[PDB]
RNA sequence: AACGAGCUUGGUGAUAGCUGGUUACCCAAAAAAUGAAUUUAAGUUCAAUUUUAAACUUGCUAAAAAAACAAAAUCAAAAA
RNA sequence: UCGGAGAAAAUCCUCCGAAUGAUUAUAACCUAGACUUACAAGUCAAAGUAAAAAUAUCUUUGACCCAGAUA
């Protein structure tokens, strides 16, 4: 095989192995909070955008640590099905790849936000202000 | 143009499927294009007149017109307007019906 | 075909029986009769009737519309922009299914051009083909393909099925030879070297995430795994694959064809390839 | 017989093979003809073109 | 303009058109507003915003610009990262 | 042999928003001479009209009350 | 050339002004739908976002090319 001064062997002498690029990274399925694809069940409903749904049983799932599981269930109760599985869907693209990618990122974000305590309450939005004020009126109305 | 390779399972992931064997026994035969596709083409003239063309028809082109009218009549709710060019062997229909006619002609096995 | 039976009954076809297709010819009108004669369609006497009306775009003396609009650089540098023919995965699957592209061997611009899957115009500023994500959902082929540009979604589809994609740069002289190798061979010149990308494109082709042909191989495994996690598929170990040797094949940055080194002469007439022996030439080509 | 493949839906066309050796040698063989050459649509306007 | 040039026998483009207007492949032409860079200190804010916009051309103006340019300027250009990629086509246009 | 600037050839088929002319039959449709800009008003470009082809659906006449006016047109439910 | 007023949608019809300044709470970006309009030019504006914690208040004009001034 012809080789030149710009051949990849000469440009990058250290990685002269034939399979350096084609190997699979050692480990790395544990660090970076890897999501086990096999556990998740993926169904593609073509609603035009191809909707994608990722659902798993939050409590039974063991890859997520138990302390995170409890916080996620309380925080995102609205997304848990009657069977107890956590149902999240994406319908923002015509390619199910991105719809699945959007769904997966939600899992990663949900785990991360539960892991890190949200100490900051931030400013109170008008929606929160209306909710708070009406709650106070209910308390005062129930002076009995 | 190379002959398409034999595939274990049809339809092929792109969607292409070869003509069925045994041959259809209809009065009319619709031949495939040199690229091995069904010869149905969307057309437009004047910038507003939408038409669909079935082109490589051999045999009784009038029998095909009869079947096309019956097949498309329920969808329209009225009989489609069509032109038969017996010299060129093509059938022209007013409106875009390429996808329905492409699926329709696959079932017949052309 | 009953129509052919009609010919049997009819008189002989000859030069005296010929007729054009109906309505294929319009009538040419000459200004001789009263209808189209007389003023001959030009109207009453005036500048227009005498044939001397002002040029197109003249508005009778006021500043014309095409001159009152400010100049703005819409088309500045247009002839120097690079254009990439878009090849979608939908079209790629269609070509593979019908046998026009052979998935067993590596796919380069020559194979796409030979199978008529893509049409390249180097004279019209084409620099090659870009992979386009369209059709990614239904792409189910294992392929080794070399393209000039690629998108993240398109690369994901190729890798998920077990194939390999790399982005490689070809210069205008190299692109013409790659698209049409045989006409080049008939010229009788030796194969030229492939020029490296312009400084603008060096970052693109030296980046692992784009699978650049000048990028570090050591950084490929990390980039390949990252797409797998992002797009929810399991990276396939292609080394175990039987066709790993074909899939791993990549051209040298200065090579236009897979098995032909720069500086060789292809003698198609005698089915031979001639290689130079002069040392100075070999240094030139080997560089 | 035709050396190329005839389409299955079309049957071959045929003609009498003849010889010029003798006056009466009007039939010595039987020859297949490709239907797509000798049985095309009777397109007399294309002949005009 | 020149309909039949002496050297090549072809139509010639009016380069003043090419220097002011952009053609989208669908058939539309884009332009700037006259005076958008002139005497901005005395123009109202809403007026300045109207001037800054890119605006389409009428059917007659489009017909004239088509006559004043040759076919080379009407072709498909596949520019990588083109910012007008989406505007070369018409969608849901019934007419 | 008609000089405010000779004559001949050539440039040269100079140019002329000006005058004159522009060669068979039949069928059909048809403006208007309005508004705008122009060293523009003896011309031209655009609108408006007219027209050919095509697409698909309401148009024309009329039009109550009811507003807008001040104390026959604009608008246009139902119908015919 | 343009604006205001009468005739009242005509006029070589009759008047006043403008090629403005003053005033300042300094008056963003972005964006549905409309007016006006041969073209060009000229008007009004919900929603969203952003500064602040009421808009500027009085009531107009010059295109393209081409030259400037700067960061
Ligand atoms: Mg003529
Ligand atoms: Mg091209
Ligand atoms: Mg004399
Ligand atoms: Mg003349
Ligand atoms: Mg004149
Ligand atoms: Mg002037
Ligand atoms: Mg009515
Ligand atoms: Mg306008
Ligand atoms: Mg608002």
């Amino acid at each position: 095989t012809f080789q030149s001064i710009y051949s990849l062997d000469k440009l990058y002498p250290e990685s002269k192995g034939a399979d350096t690029a084609w190997k699979v990274p050692e480990h790395a399925k544990q660090a970076s909070s890897y999501i086990p694809l096999d556990r998740l069940s993926i169904s593609y409903c073509r609603s035009v955008n191809s909707k994608a749904e990722v659902r798993f049983h939050l409590a039974s799932a063991d890859w997520i640590e138990e302390p995170v599981r409890q916080k996620i269930a309380l925080t995102h109760k609205n997304k848990i099905n009657k069977a107890g599985e956590l149902v999240l869907t994406s319908e923002s693209s015509r390619y199910q790849f991105r719809n699945l990618a959007e769904c997966l990122q939600k899992i990663r974000d949900m785990i991360a936000e539960a892991s890190q305590v949200p100490k900051e309450p931030s400013k109170e939005d008008a929606r929160l202000q209306r909710l708070r004020i009406e709650k106070m009126n209910r308390e005062r109305l129930r002076q009995k | 143009i190379p002959e398409p390779p034999k595939h274990k399972h049809y339809p092929t992931p792109s969607g292409w499927q070869p003509p069925r064997d045994p041959l259809p026994s209809l009065p009319y035969f619709v031949r495939r294009s040199r690229m091995h596709n069904i010869p149905v083409y969307k057309e437009i003239t004047h910038g507003n007149r939408q038409m669909t063309l079935i082109r490589k028809v051999e045999g009784d082109i009038w029998a095909l017109q009869k079947d096309v009218e019956e097949f498309l009549s329920p969808l329209l709710g009225k009989t489609p307007i069509t032109q038969v060019n017996e010299v060129t062997g093509t059938l022209r229909i007013k409106g875009y019906f390429d996808e329905q006619l492409k699926a329709w002609l696959l079932e017949k096995g052309f | 075909g009953t129509s052919l039976d009609l010919l049997r009954s009819l008189p002989r076809v000859s030069l005296a029986n010929l007729k054009p297709s109906p309505n294929s010819r319009k009538r040419e009108r000459r200004p001789r009769d009263r209808r189209r004669g007389r003023k001959c369609g030009r109207g009453h006497k005036g500048e227009r009737q005498r044939g001397t009306r002002p040029r197109l775009g003249f508005e009778g003396g006021q500043t014309p519309f095409y001159i009152r609009i400010p100049k703005y650089g819409f088309n500045e540098g247009h002839s120097f922009r690079h254009q990439y023919q878009p090849l979608s995965l939908r079209r790629l699957q269609y070509l593979i299914d019908l046998g026009r592209v052979d998935p067993t061997q590596p796919i380069d611009l020559t194979q796409l051009v030979n199978g008529r899957g893509v049409t390249i115009q180097p004279l019209k500023r084409d620099y090659g083909v870009q992979l386009v994500e369209e059709g990614a959902d239904t792409f189910q082929a294992k392929i080794n393909i070399e393209v000039q540009l690629a998108s993240e979604l398109a690369i994901a589809a190729i890798e998920k099925n077990g194939g390999v994609v790399t982005t490689a740069f070809y210069d205008p002289r190299s692109l013409e030879i790659l698209c049409k190798p045989i006409p080049f061979f008939l010229r009788g010149q030796p194969i030229p070297k492939r020029m490296l990308p312009p400084e603008s494109l060096v970052p693109y082709y030296t980046d692992a995430k784009n699978r650049g042909y000048l990028a570090d191989p050591a950084k490929f495994p990390e980039a390949r795994l990252e797409l797998a996690m992002k797009f929810g598929y399991v990276l396939p170990d292609i080394t175990k694959d039987e066709l790993f040797r074909m899939l791993s094949a990549r051209k040298d940055p200065r090579q236009i064809f897979f098995g032909l080194a720069p500086g060789w002469v292809v003698n198609m007439a005698d089915k031979k390839i001639l290689k130079p022996t002069d040392e100075n030439l070999l240094k030139y080509y080997s560089s | 017989k035709c050396e190329l493949r005839i389409p299955v839906h079309r049957r071959p066309v045929q003609a009498w093979v003849e010889s010029l050796r003798g006056f009466e040698q009007e039939r010595i063989g039987l020859a297949e003809l490709h239907p797509d050459v000798f049985a095309t649509a009777p397109r007399l306007d294309i002949v005009h073109q | 303009l020149t309909y039949c040039s002496t050297r090549k026998g072809k139509r010639k483009t009016v380069k003043s058109v090419v220097h002011r207007f952009l053609r989208l492949h669908s058939g539309l032409w884009l332009r700037r507003k006259a005076g958008y860079k002139k005497k901005l200190w005395k123009k109202s804010t809403a007026r300045k915003k109207r001037l800054r916009e890119f605006v389409f051309c009428s059917k007659t103006q489009s017909k004239l610009l088509d006559k004043m340019t040759t076919s080379f300027w009407k072709r498909r250009n596949w520019y990588a990262g083109d910012p007008y990629q989406m505007y070369h086509d018409r969608t849901n246009l019934r007419v």
